[PDB]
């Protein structure tokens, strides 16, 4: 049984960063890259990063990149993402998708529930 | 080079029929054929490649079949849009042209 | 494009000498790099190879012997040999060689002189 | 994408034809796209020119080896067509395309007509 | 970047009605498209992938079709359960984009 | 379930570069393992981690076939632990892979008299791939330290080359069609059963 | 193909020894290592499979350990009748199946 | 207890055929995969061929393939190796094994003593 | 490894003969045979590459030809600085081998 529960949302003012932590059960987590993705309040969904299997390898939405940053811990089989200089647009609820064989970014099988970001004052 | 012989030379149909155009290789070419559209004075229009695969944006009532040295396109339901002339190219050695099939209306 | 052929000279059997080559005009590790030695009164022989990626193959006269690596700080490519014989003593050259025919791409060093003897 | 033609439509017998395709929207040195020149006499059905990948490797009708030559020039982002020792048979309408694959033409343009006589 | 265009934004038709979605691609992507549905509070749900097959357990009545650019999402019966928002995305390469949207209701 | 969809992989008119390999999903079908390896065609079949006798009474997750089109003397290295060109720079399996290699030869349909220039490989990349990852950009390889510009030059080369296929060629030089069958079973319930 | 390279060619113990046998492969093959025993003039018989399981009917003394390239067949007590030639296959590549070259354990 | 014996072998003409039998008993013979596998004199063994439960699908090795035909009755429990084109490194003791079946990878539990063939003339 | 066998390995002439070395492979390494000149005590300097093209800079007067296993390289109008060593090495099939060498002297 995989499952992909995310933790660490919450009330962020904007500038600040906060940590979302993306715990996975039932498959190998070492092996598998992984997606970070977030759907705004009533907008469209929106791809963030992934990650290779051995975290060396990450890549970046524009949107997003040079103020992200997606690592893991195989060892805590955890997907952990950092948000640095947060905007107002980054009000979101955030997914952590399991990726494909191991640097296969392009897969998405298995999806979170989701954790709601609000970067308000 | 490996010359097409494309038949019919014209061809008279009406709006609602069934068109069958084929096109014939002088040797051997697998299946990598395919078939353009045109209109009197204006750039040409792929439908067909792969002698099977329907190009992209090209309406479902276009198919394409055959293979080897016999290939052959067929209109289910012919409409005023599809009164061109039609072409077969191969690319097993370089890439050849048929002299194109006409489709007038009657 | 300049290749500077370094720490050759003389050796007693069974002793290991680094040869160095030092490299102007392109960037050592990402490219594709070979060792060749040519025996005094002989032909060429093919000694070692590097990809642009960092693969290596040798030789198989010298295979578990000679390690080719290359140093991006220094941007010299680098040749250990270990347990030499009197058949190794030859002049050896760093090239980079012609990949996938594209012209102007093919330079070779000056070379070093390895004498293995007793 | 999208491809215009241009040059000199009354060209002279025993000259050089030389044909200009602007290509916007895509990029003229990336990405895998097969520039394709392709002619058409009048009454007559299509006849494939040449092809130019976008690493300038160029491919030819072998009937139109020895007066073809197509060329790229990065700067302008266009590629052009060369056909010398054009006689009264080379009168046609002109098109250049963009193909994905080396197999057949997905984009073409609007066509210009080059005419041959003295 | 690769955009995915769906028409139409929003549609509406009778229970037991044939529903067509299209999505075009703005570069050829051969078949690497997913088709999402998602209802309000949930995450997205798989139900085609590699833009004809069916994920576990999705009904037969939900299909896909299209290679290339094109790309056709039908409904053959429409059912009170298949009211939600439906996405199609794109793997061919990174960045991973989704469509659009399209709002499904019920005249 | 239905047949599962390996004809189309297998008898495809077109396969795809060995630099953008393609890959199929396969789930929720009834597979005709055992008479996959039934025709005489097949000039190469390597299983790595499972027995191809043994496919008829297993029940996978997931199985994944890439698809792509290599030199015959290149063919031995789609394997786990193989290093190259193809394994470094276009196509790599992993140490634990489990699988199914099947290659064939090809030299009717992806050989032409004038050179069938469509099949191209990645030859210069700074460094090699990580298992199952896949490489499709066309910048222009800087070797040197003056930029490109997008424009090769000297110390810039363009980074993907092509076989020149040739019906002439010998048979290490000649096309041949590699699929591969990755066969994944999680702790999710196996739906491709045979 | 997967070369199989056993450690030492030959080697001799007497009766109640510890005896190990080291078995190195080329390449990763996970833990598919099968452990053979062949006495001189008659056929091989299996000791074990997945470098980890002992075959029904062997002594217990017999364990196999090890993983990726590097596995270890172990006889904790040696007796008379385990002087014979043990063998390590590869499983890994399983239309590519390969022996090693051979371990003649010898009375001293 | 299983029961497996080597026959049809001897001296055999390089180029000529010889067809070797194996007679299986005390076991379910149509339930396990056969393999054959040969031993040089005084050298190590040599895996052949194998050949599935139901006789559906042969495999061979390098060596031999394309030149050695396996194949099995489960009416009456044999196997058979038919050896065409013989060379002289096909000289050997050739034994046919039992499939264990407990992994998904091919391993022999079970060895008939084997029968020569010597390839001389 | 692949054996080339260059003939012959001296055909010393006067300046302004031609110049024929046959170069073969014991297997088949298509068209990619490449053809060095070595001046007495100096580096080798690639003359043909792919057994058919000059390199940048090589005078015209120097060509190639052959594909499969039997390759030949001609000098058009020997000169007083071709004198010089040429090797024919296979560089696509490693281990990466070079000919026997031919030695051209004056006459």
């Amino acid at each position: 049984q995989v499952q992909l529960v995310e933790s660490g949302g919450g009330v962020v003012q904007p500038g600040r960063s906060l940590r979302l932590s993306c715990a996975a059960s039932g498959f190998t987590f070492s092996t598998y890259a992984m997606h970070w993705v977030r759907q705004a309040p009533g907008k469209g969904l929106e791809w963030v990063a992934v990650l290779s299997y051995d975290g060396s390898n990450k890549y970046y939405a524009d949107s997003v990149k040079g103020r992200f940053t997606i690592s893991r811990d195989n060892s805590k089989n955890t997907l952990y993402l950092q948000m640095n200089s947060l905007r107002a647009e980054d009000t979101a609820v955030y997914y952590c998708a399991k990726g494909g064989s191991y640097a296969y970014y392009y897969y998405m099988d298995v999806w979170g529930k989701g954790t709601t970001v609000t970067v308000s004052s | 080079a490996i010359q097409m012989t494309q038949s019919p030379s014209t061809l008279s149909a009406s709006v609602g029929d069934r068109v069958t155009i084929t096109c014939r290789a002088s040797q051997d070419i697998n299946s990598w054929l395919a078939w353009y559209q045109q209109k009197p004075g204006k750039a040409p229009k792929l439908l067909i490649y792969d002698a099977s695969s329907l190009h992209s944006g090209v309406p479902t009532r276009f198919s394409g079949s055959g293979s080897g040295t016999e290939f052959t396109l067929t209109i289910s339901s012919l409409q005023p849009d599809d009164f061109a002339s039609y072409y077969c190219q191969q690319y097993k050695s370089y890439r050849t042209f048929g002299r194109g099939t006409k489709v007038e209306i009657k | 494009v300049q290749l500077v052929e370094s720490g050759g000279g003389l050796v007693q059997p069974g002793g290991s000498l680094r040869l160095s080559c030092e490299v102007s005009g392109f960037t050592v590790t990402v490219n594709y790099m070979t060792w060749v030695r040519q025996a005094p009164g002989q032909g060429l022989e093919w000694v070692a190879m590097i990809y642009s990626g960092g693969s290596t193959f040798y030789a198989d006269s010298v295979k578990g012997r000679f390690t080719i690596s290359r140093h991006n700080s220094k941007n010299t490519l680098f040749l250990q040999m270990n347990s030499l014989r009197p058949e190794d003593t030859a002049v050896y050259y760093c090239a980079r060689p012609i990949v996938g025919g594209i012209a102007g791409m093919d330079v070779w060093g000056l070379g070093t002189t390895v004498t293995v003897s007793s | 994408v999208q491809l215009v033609e241009s040059g000199p439509g009354r060209v002279k017998p025993s000259q050089t034809l030389s044909l200009t395709c602007t290509v916007s929207g895509d990029s003229i040195n990336s990405g895998i796209n097969y520039w394709n020149w392709i002619r058409q006499p009048a009454g007559k059905e299509l006849e494939w020119i040449g092809r130019i990948f976008t690493s300038g490797t160029t491919h030819y009708n072998p009937s139109l080896k020895s007066r073809v030559t197509i060329s790229v020039d990065r700067s302008k982002n266009e590629f052009s067509l060369t056909l010398n020792s054009v006689t009264a048979a080379d009168t046609a309408v002109y098109f250049c395309g963009r193909g994905g694959t080396d197999d057949y033409v997905d984009y073409w343009g609007q066509g210009t007509l080059v005419t041959v006589s003295s | 970047d690769i955009q995915l265009t769906q028409s139409p934004s929003s549609l509406s038709a009778s229970v037991g009605d044939r529903v067509t979605i299209t999505c075009q691609a703005s570069q050829d992507i051969s078949n690497y498209l997913n088709w999402y549905q998602q209802k309000p509070g949930k995450a997205p749900k798989l139900l085609i992938y590699d833009a004809s097959n069916l994920e576990t357990g999705v009904p037969s009545r939900f299909s896909g079709g299209g290679s290339g650019t094109d790309f056709t999402f039908t409904i053959t019966s429409l059912q009170p359960e298949d009211i939600a928002t439906y996405y199609c995305q794109q793997y061919d390469n990174l960045p991973l984009t989704f469509g659009g949207g399209t709002k499904v209701d019920i005249k | 379930t239905n047949l599962c969809p390996f004809g189309e992989v297998f008898n495809a008119t077109r396969f795809a570069s060995v630099y953008a390999w393609n890959r199929k999903r396969i789930s929720n079908c009834v597979a005709d393992y055992s008479v996959l390896y039934n025709s005489a065609s097949f000039s190469t079949f390597k299983c790595y981690g499972v027995s191809p006798t043994k496919l008829n009474d297993l029940c996978f997750t997931n199985v994944y076939a890439d698809s792509f089109v290599i030199r015959g003397d290149e063919v031995r290295q789609i394997a786990p632990g193989q290093t190259g060109k193809i394994a470094d720079y276009n196509y790599k399996l992993p140490d634990d892979f489990t699988g199914c290699v099947i290659a064939w030869n090809s030299n009717n349909l992806d050989s032409k008299v004038g050179g069938n220039y469509n099949y191209r490989y990645r030859l210069f990349r700074k460094s090699n791939l990580k298992p199952f990852e896949r490489d499709i950009s066309t910048e222009i390889y800087q070797a040197g330290s003056k930029p490109c510009n997008g424009v090769e030059g000297f110390n810039c080369y363009f980074p993907l080359q092509s076989y020149g296929f040739q019906p002439t060629n010998g048979v290490g030089y000649q096309p041949y069609r590699v699929v591969v069958l990755s066969f994944e079973l999680l702790h999710a319930p196996a739906t491709v059963c045979g | 193909d997967i070369q199989m390279t056993q450690s030492p060619s030959s080697l001799s113990a007497s009766v109640g020894d510890r005896v190990t046998i080291t078995c190195r492969a080329s390449q990763s093959i996970s833990s598919y290592l099968n452990w053979y025993q062949q006495k001189p003039g008659k056929a091989p018989k299996l000791l074990i499979y997945a470098a980890s399981s002992l075959q029904s009917g062997v002594p217990s003394r017999f364990s196999g350990s090890g993983s990726g390239t590097d596995f270890t067949l172990t006889i904790s007590s040696l007796q008379p009748e385990d002087f014979a030639t043990y063998y390590c296959q590869q499983s890994y590549s399983t239309l590519a199946l390969t022996f090693g070259g051979g371990t003649k354990v010898e009375i001293k | 207890e299983v029961q497996l014996v080597e026959s049809g072998g001897g001296v055999v003409q390089p180029g000529r055929s010889l067809r070797l039998s194996c007679a299986a008993s005390a076991f379910t013979f149509s339930s396990y995969d056969m393999h054959w596998v040969r031993q040089a004199p005084g050298k190590g063994l040599e895996w052949v061929a194998v050949i599935s439960y139901d006789g559906s699908n042969k495999y061979y090795a390098d060596s031999v393939k394309g030149r050695f035909t396996i194949s099995r009755d489960n009416s009456k429990n044999t196997l058979y190796l038919q050896m065409n084109s013989l060379r002289a490194e096909d000289t050997a003791v050739y034994y046919c094994a039992k499939d264990g079946g407990k992994l998904w990878v091919y391993y022999f539990d079970y060895w008939g003593q084997g029968t020569l063939v010597t390839v001389s003339s």
